[PDB]
């Protein structure tokens, strides 16, 4: 039969398996999970969505084909690419704060207003000292937090990489994950043409806002000098 | 071509957001400069008095209001105690309620630097805008006299002092932007809704305990009531200027959605009343030039919000 | 110029536009405006010329802020895989020096310093996305520069004024004094510390206690009689 | 007001000025939920004291690369009293200071230096009380500590010495606590050194001294008491390992 | 209290079947968001529910999803906090059975449900009101996007609530307290039936509203 | 224990969800370990009692009573729990000390008739665990330590109420006990050990009282693991096998 | 008519320190800075701040909280901030007397505040945009005059009550922005915009007089 389109959780879409001639085997994506359900005394193994919106069963290379389920009509994973934003530097690594996942932010809410009247870090303020462990999972503005090493930052010339040259302080910068890391950290990468810095401003973030002109330089337009980061292709 | 969800650009950049919006004539609000938000309200629906008719026994809520403005929404209810007294116009002679704001947000533990100055500042407005007078939180004690013998009645008048103490619980569902305009608003609908119980009594000292039924109004002087504004001002960067196919600033009316709080670091704050007095005023020049015309437009606006808000109901 | 001008921040800065002026510390260059303005209270300073002038601001400071060609003394509060944790003043952000950077030093050969051991040292290098670095050896050459480990003396915390008046001006008396009344070991750390080593612990005291009494008065001439006052070993 | 201190030279429960009262100690109690572990009965006092450690930090901080941590957790229980305190005693700041002394007590003592990275739990449950608590708890740790095979210097013999008048009382009871200034000592060893000296209550500063000597004295034998069970503890142990 | 305005100490407080309508995503800063209101003969009630997660955690490396779950009094300090942990246990029980908690290693969702309003006329009542806070958490999850195997469902009666997935064939959940005695098979009956009206509500209103 | 490998979570699943059930150490899914029990230890106290585990988790139960107002005083039994290692605040605790005063609860766990002094006072019994080591869900071991010390509490003799000074009276009544199961596939399990609770697909806590199966009964998830639905049968099962081999954990705990 | 005592470098273990008394109320405040932060407090691009206000009488409240929000308010824009990333400085504020009747008015206090913050931040080192002054105004019921550094005996009667920090460039000549406006009572625009040129000249008095205070005590400090 045909898989039915609109999908919800604990809806079946289709057995493991299928033939219409050869046999395509159905693999679990996105969205979706293989149970093996229990009807009239017997086995049933099935492809249920687990989220709300539009199955799809594309193809990709008896043979096997993908389904999935997309909303509309998160958290990051390897090879998802994460808008963050550079907190810290050094000559290895530069620290990072996942602001977005997938056109998504996260957290949903950053803590804005939460600390007061200045400028203040997202558990910079009172309640930062008297946040509940036991009882949440993190603090208000709490961000999933990544590690970009100098290793990952260029596809080539691995060996003798100048982040200083790369990224700044400030910056936003479109990576993708290589790796879940540890607790505290996930490990990205910027090697590739679409991956870097996709926002800079001059000064390390004390002046306005630099665009880019070449894949190792952007400009100021009122000043006209030029920086040094590793630009992410527009376009 | 690279795109980013309005959100996402909030948080990515939020000044170039807003730059990039007001370059439009709108905001990353979707509402132009001077336009606030509407507000709806239900008030009195929390309270125990809320039906006259069937008086809810368990409920102890003696004023409610919940109001929403954009999406925001805020829960306000005041409740009581009484306290043994001991031994104008002047603020000597005036008092104030002692509010709780629970703005919701993701974490769970005491209270953020945002609840505790918002609570202080409602309970510090409230009596320097000298809503609430002293002589009005006064109990006239009435005495519980037996029924001749075998059971009991209450006298009122139509010997100690007491006083009326008023609590506030304040909830905030889904906050957008600075909430103390709406707690504000919010606590004044409650306060005007608030319903004080009649009380009587019976080194060795009786209780004092609160009628079921009767219930005094909380007489509050309306002359005095005042609503809460908030504007930013923002300098028009060249630069991040649309194309819409030498410096400029703009009045903005209502914060909201992120974009605007983070990048917005001058603010002015106004508590007005419909008189045409003004109740409160903060001037925060955290960014650009506070000027004296802005404080003026300000004001205008201040006030005609205020009419607005106290007039759109009853 | 030659005439130095007390300053405050936000005050119009009074040098000459058409003259280039290279700037020192005090003076700050605004990242959005481009406008010159001078952001410390003290004693607004221009050298002569040469190829262009300095313009900086002495300002009374008791925080050291690490600047490259800086000699500090700092202390080792721990122990990495190929350098040491170093504290050049307390609550501060630490400073790194590499095992590399010693003279004689391979990876087989390794300096033998420990945990709360002095070492006296040269920023070399303090970018400001970076955690700042020291060195003890000539960068250039890779010998002995003067540097290293400080044996069984006494540290004294002294502003920042002091010290560089102490390391640069040769009018200034304290030495002078001191080496009136004993031998003695010294080093001047721009960090705000002061190293010192007699024979004797006496003498050693003594120097202690007469360096930080100068310290705190602001008077120059004094320096002799408090001295004289402080070596007749009063308790 | 009654007779503490009868002309015969006799107090409420029986016993002379000098006496200690009934002690008795149990090593090894509780070997599948601690490290080293200790039940100690003194008096009406009954106490439970578990020493678990050394063993990896919990935090990647509280990790100490040069020594080992000690933490202490004194739990008086709400019936240990005869009136059951409906207030828990946990974040009392009394318990907080008990909790402060013993660990700079066993610090000087234990030798945590030789377990760097790693950290020492002590685990105190107060089942019943009947004054002379502090030093009841000092000999609790010692024993506990010294069954979880953790180094240390030497014994430190916990004990409390009230004054009635002029007459110094030694190991006193809750009801010779109340109506009486109290000083509890922390003895190393057979020293006659103080780990610990405790006065909060007024005492006359010309007979303090008088009350010291007993007390350490007191503290011996405490210590010879708890050396002859670990002794017998060790030598019924040894003996029954071997085939 | 230095963190609240509690005013005098000296002062004393005062003394003195059903129809459904579901909604979600109307509190923007969290990730799903439900109303649920009920109304029965004699007996209002309505509840809030929002989703703050996939978030990050304090802690070592999970290897799969961590879920909290925190019931808010309303209006009225109508519950004791020992009762409201303990309903909070058995949500956090059921919902470890219905959330795919192997697709967010290292992350926390954490669950709340403010108990605004709950005024029945009529003259122990968690009871009745737990299938409702099911009701709402599983619909703020779905609309949080936050992956479930099922739709968890609930039931109330005599006393016993019942919690089921997957048409009412299993059972996710069971809160037996008091509530009189009276055989397990038609409280699981109606409980059944409660929990199929309330399935059949809940994608419905998933189905015009997401 | 907790923390077991997925390769040691499947054998362990396999063996228990086989037919017959085999568990790690051999026991019968009726069966119970080896347990000891020591009363009458604390003499400032109406009643105590101490349990030992054969896994090593050890329990403390007090029991201490005070004369109230009935009418000020609804609720005659209080049960304070506190576990080692665990604040207060944890939800946890909070959980197992509601459970508890719920199935201790004068109103129908226990008989109030039996508190009674005057028509205006009586007995409030203050019960406080403390679970000094515990390896698995301490219910049943803290309602088994209950049990025994109020088996074995006295109170001060009655004769404003006045009492005797040196004679008391035993405290009479019947104790419930509280059960905890482990739903591992089609298979259910007593006294499951902190293995088969790493692995288990639900728990079912099942109070009893009187020879009768009473209130509280809680479906509880053993880990956040493997925390899997369940059908009814195994409800019935749980149910049946409590009430099955209940009189003699009954008859082996009133055995003095 | 506005004469204040102000002293700077008092206090041993902090960068900078200040003591300001202006009437009755006695204000010593402390800071410590750019120390490094903890990471909750870290900002990647700036100075982060720690503000602490503590009472003369009793422990910090949520009065002082909002006190510490206000006085935030007023440092934040006043700091170069961007010259310490990922920095901390430390301000701490004790309140030694409120010379006020602290549980109606805490406007001096907060203006008293904000001078020693400001002269402390100065003898520190720390890189400020500009200078700063604060005084309180008060309007009285019956006179409806305007006061300037008004009385605990005159705030007793006030109608309205109000705190005026401005931001001074140029020798202290010209008014850069308005750092803090806080007006509580009842009041209106003819008055407030009166109060507001009074105002602004008292401040520019007392910017003057903080000028000759801090030349006086640092210029000894420093070589020709
Ligand atoms: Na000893
Ligand atoms: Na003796
Ligand atoms: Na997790």
């Amino acid at each position: 039969f045909q898989f039915p389109e609109i999908a919800y959780p604990g809806k079946l879409i289709c057995p493991q398996y299928g033939t219409e001639d050869i046999i395509f085997n159905y693999v679990p994506g996105p969205g979706t999970k293989l149970i093996q359900y229990e009807h009239n005394g017997r086995t049933l193994e099935a492809i249920t969505a687990t989220l709300v919106g539009t199955v799809r069963c594309e193809e990709e290379k008896v043979k096997n084909i993908l389904v999935s389920v997309l909303p509309g009509t998160n958290l990051p994973k390897e090879g998802d690419i994460v808008l963050t934003r550079v907190t810290r530097l050094s000559l290895q690594r530069a620290n990072v704060e996942i602001l977005a996942v997938e056109d998504k932010p996260s957290p949903i809410d950053s803590g804005i207003g939460s600390n007061g009247s200045g400028i203040v870090a997202a558990g910079g303020g009172s309640g930062a000292a008297t946040f509940s462990v036991s009882q949440a999972s993190s603090d208000l503005g709490e961000t999933f937090r990544g590690i970009i090493r100098s290793q990952d930052v260029r596809s080539t010339d691995r060996d003798r990489v100048k982040v200083i040259e790369c990224f700044k302080p400030g910056d936003i910068v479109r990576a993708q994950v290589l790796s879940l890391g540890d607790g505290t950290n996930y490990y990205l990468t910027t090697a590739r043409n679409d991956l870097g810095v996709v926002f800079a401003r001059a000064a390390n973030g004390a002046g306005g806002l630099m665009y880019a002109t070449d894949w190792q330089m952007m400009t100021s337009p009122v000043t006209g000098a030029t920086e040094k980061r590793k630009c992410a292709k527009p376009f | 071509p690279i795109t980013f969800p309005p959100e996402v650009l909030a948080r990515i950049s939020p000044e170039l957001s807003l730059q990039r919006h007001l370059s439009l004539g709108i905001r990353p609000c979707l509402r132009k400069y001077e336009e606030f938000r509407d507000v709806a309200i239900e008030n009195n629906t929390l309270s125990r008095y809320a039906d006259a008719g069937n008086i809810d026994t368990k409920n102890n809520i003696l004023g409610s209001n919940v109001l929403k403005s954009g999406k925001t929404i805020v829960i306000t209810s005041i409740t009581g105690g009484i306290i043994e007294e001991t031994s104008e116009d002047i603020i000597a002679n005036y008092a104030s309620v002692y509010p709780v704001v629970e703005v919701e947000r993701g974490r769970v533990g005491a209270c953020t630097d945002e609840e505790m100055t918002i609570s202080q500042k409602l309970h510090d407005s409230i009596l320097h805008s000298r809503i609430l007078p002293k002589k009005a939180l006064k109990v006239k004690a009435g005495v519980r006299s037996a029924n001749e013998d075998g059971t009991f009645s209450v006298l009122y008048p139509d010997k100690r002092k007491w006083s009326y103490v008023l609590y506030a619980k304040i909830v905030v569902l889904s906050r957008t932007g600075p909430v103390f305009d709406l707690c504000w608003n919010s606590l004044m609908y409650a306060l005007q809704s608030v319903k004080l119980p009649r009380a009587f009594i019976d080194r060795e000292t009786y209780e004092i305990i609160c009628d079921q039924t009767k219930s005094v109004p909380l007489m509050i002087n309306a002359k005095n009531i005042a609503f809460a504004s908030n504007y930013g001002i923002v300098e028009l960067d060249p630069e991040c200027q649309l194309q819409n196919s030498k410096l400029n600033t703009v009045l903005i009316a209502d914060l909201d959605t992120e974009a605007e709080e983070t990048s917005i670091h001058s603010t002015i704050s106004i508590l007005a009343a419909p008189s045409g007095n003004y109740k409160q005023l903060t001037l925060m020049g955290g960014g650009a030039k506070i000027t004296p015309e802005m404080i003026k437009r300000s004001l205008l606006l201040s006030r005609v919000r205020a009419d607005d808000l106290s007039t759109r109901f009853n | 110029d030659s005439m130095s001008t007390f300053i405050f921040p936000g005050d119009s800065f009074p040098v000459d536009p058409t003259t280039p002026v290279k700037l020192g510390p005090g003076i700050y260059c605004d990242p959005n405006t481009q406008e010159i303005r001078p952001v410390n209270t003290g004693v607004l300073h221009v050298s002569a010329k040469g190829k262009v002038q300095t313009a900086y601001i002495d300002y009374s400071s008791k925080r050291y802020i690490p600047s490259v060609n800086d000699f500090v003394i700092g202390v080792i509060i721990g122990t990495f895989s190929d350098s040491y944790k170093v504290s050049l003043q307390n609550f501060s952000s630490s400073v790194s020096l590499s095992y590399m950077a010693f003279p004689n030093a391979s990876k087989k050969n390794r300096p033998t310093l420990q945990v709360g051991d002095l070492v006296y040292a040269r920023v070399c290098t303090a970018e400001k996305e970076l955690e700042a670095e020291i060195e003890c050896f000539d960068s250039t050459t890779g010998r002995d520069a003067g540097f290293g480990i400080l044996e069984d003396g006494m540290i004294i915390d002294v502003n920042l004024n002091f010290a560089r008046q102490l390391l640069f001006n040769n009018d200034f008396p304290l030495l002078k004094v001191l080496a009136a009344h004993t031998k003695f070991e010294v080093a001047i750390g721009l960090n705000g510390k002061i190293w010192v080593k007699c024979e004797e612990l006496s003498n050693t005291l003594a120097c202690y206690r007469t360096i930080m009494e100068c310290c705190q008065k602001n008077d120059t001439a004094a320096f002799k009689d408090i001295a004289k006052r402080q070596f007749k070993e009063i308790l | 007001r009654l007779e503490i201190y009868s002309p015969e030279g006799l107090r409420l429960d029986g016993r002379r000025w000098n006496e200690l009262r009934r002690f008795e100690s149990s090593i090894n109690t509780h070997p599948h939920a601690a490290d080293g572990s200790s039940y100690m009965e003194q008096g009406n006092n009954k106490i439970i004291t578990l020493v678990k450690g050394p063993k990896e930090p919990r935090l990647k901080s509280q990790m100490d690369t040069s020594k080992a941590l000690l933490n202490v957790s004194v739990n008086i229980t709400k019936f240990s009293k005869f009136e059951r305190s409906k207030s828990s005693h946990k974040n009392e700041r009394r318990v907080l200071e008990i909790q402060t002394s013993l660990v700079r007590m066993f610090e000087k003592n234990v030798m945590l230096n030789i377990y760097p990275r790693t950290v020492i739990d002590i685990e105190i449950h107060v089942l019943e009380q009947d004054g002379g608590i502090m030093g009841s708890l000092i000999n609790g740790i010692t024993l506990a500590l010294i069954d979880a095979g953790i180094s240390m210097f030497d014994y430190i013999s916990g004990i409390s010495v009230g004054l009635y008048d002029t007459t110094p009382l030694l190991d006193t009871n809750s009801l010779e606590e109340n109506a009486m200034s109290t000083v509890t000592l922390g003895v190393v060893g057979k020293s006659e050194k103080l780990s610990l000296l405790l006065v909060e209550d007024k005492i006359p500063l010309d007979r303090l001294e008088n009350v010291l000597a007993i007390g350490i004295a007191g503290a011996h034998r405490v210590r010879d008491l708890m050396d002859e069970e670990l002794r017998k503890h060790a030598q019924k142990r040894v003996s029954n390992a071997s085939a | 209290d230095r963190r609240r305005l509690l005013g005098p100490a000296a002062a004393k407080p005062m003394a003195f079947e059903q129809e459904l309508s579901l909604h979600t995503g109307f509190i923007e800063n969290c990730n799903g968001s439900a109303l649920v209101e009920a109304r029965s003969l004699g007996h209002q009630t309505s509840l809030i529910t929002a989703v703050y997660g996939p978030r990050s955690i304090r802690g070592s490396f999970t290897s799969q999803g961590t879920i909290s779950i925190q019931l808010k009094n309303g209006l009225l300090e109508k519950y004791n906090t020992n009762e409201l942990k303990e309903v909070s246990s058995f949500l956090m029980g059921i919902f470890n059975s219905v959330v795919n908690l192997s697709r967010y290693p290292k992350s926390g969702i954490d669950i709340f449900v403010y108990l605004t309003y709950d005024k029945d006329l009529t003259n122990s009542q968690i009871s009745s009101l737990i299938p409702h806070c099911i009701t709402s958490i599983t619909l703020a999850l779905a609309d949080a996007g936050i992956e479930l195997v099922d739709m968890a469902g609930a039931g109330e009666a005599n006393g016993t609530v019942v919690s089921f997935i997957k048409n009412g064939e299993e059972i996710v959940g069971f809160w037996k307290d008091d509530g009189d005695d009276e055989d397990l098979l038609e409280c699981l009956d109606r409980c059944k039936e409660q929990y199929n009206r309330y399935r059949d509500l809940m994608i419905s209103c998933l189905m015009n509203q997401e | 224990h907790m923390s077991l490998s997925v390769a040691e979570k499947s054998y362990l699943y396999d063996s228990l969800a086989s037919t017959p059930s085999i568990r790690p150490d051999g026991r019968l899914p009726h069966q119970f370990r080896p347990i000891e029990i020591f009363t009458d230890f604390l003499p400032s106290s109406n009643g105590s009692s101490r349990i030992i585990a054969s896994d090593g988790s050890e329990c403390i139960v007090s029991i201490k009573s005070k004369v109230v107002d009935h009418h000020v005083e609804n609720e005659l039994l209080q049960v304070d729990v506190d576990i080692a290692g665990q604040r207060d605040d944890a939800l946890v605790v909070e959980t197992i000390t509601s459970l508890l005063n719920k199935v201790l609860k004068s109103g129908s766990g226990v008989d109030s008739s039996k508190l009674q002094l005057t028509k205006k006072y009586s007995f409030k019994i203050f019960v406080d665990v403390l679970v000094i080591s515990s390896h698995s869900h301490p219910i049943s071991l803290i309602s088994f330590a209950i049990y025994s010390a109020l088996n074995s509490t006295y109170l001060p003799k009655l004769i404003l109420p006045t009492f005797h000074d040196y004679d008391m009276v035993k405290l009479d009544i019947n104790p419930p006990l509280v059960f905890i199961l482990a739903v591992v596939g089609n298979n259910m399990l007593l006294d499951p050990a902190a293995n088969e609770s790493e692995v288990a697909n639900n728990g079912l806590i099942i109070s009893w009282s009187n020879g009768k199966i009473t209130s509280p009964i809680r479906s509880v998830a053993l880990n956040d693991s493997n925390v899997k639905s369940f059908k009814p049968h195994l409800l019935k099962q749980g149910l049946a096998m409590v009430e099955k081999y209940a009189p003699d954990v009954v008859r082996s705990l009133e055995n003095l | 008519s506005m004469s204040v005592q102000a002293e700077i470098g008092i206090l041993d273990h902090v960068d900078g320190s200040s003591e300001f008394v202006s009437q009755d109320t006695k204000v010593i405040c402390s800071v410590t800075g750019p120390i490094e932060p903890k990471a909750r407090q870290e900002l990647p691009t700036q100075l982060a701040l720690e503000i602490i206000v503590r009472p003369a009488k009793g422990v910090a409240t949520t009065r002082e909280k909002v006190l510490e929000d206000k006085l935030r308010a007023v440092l934040t824009p006043l700091i170069t901030r961007h010259c310490y990333p990922r920095q901390l400085c430390q301000i701490t504020c004790q309140i030694l007397e409120s010379g006020e009747d602290e549980a109606e008015f805490s406007l001096r206090e907060l203006s008293c505040c904000i001078n020693a913050a400001f002269l402390a931040l100065v003898d520190a080192g720390i890189a400020l945009n500009s200078m700063c002054a604060s005084i309180p105004i008060a309007i009285i019921k019956d006179t409806s005059d305007i006061i300037v550094d008004p009385t605990a005996e005159q705030l007793k009667i006030s109608l309205s009550v109000h705190t005026l920090a401005l931001e001074f460039v140029n020798g202290g000549k010209v008014v850069k922005n308005v750092l803090l406006l806080d007006s509580n009572g009842d009041f209106n625009e003819d008055q407030l915009f009166s109060l507001l040129e009074l105002g602004e000249q008292k401040c520019q008095e007392l910017v003057t007089n903080i000028r000759r205070i801090i030349q006086d005590n640092i210029s000894p400090r420093l070589v020709v």
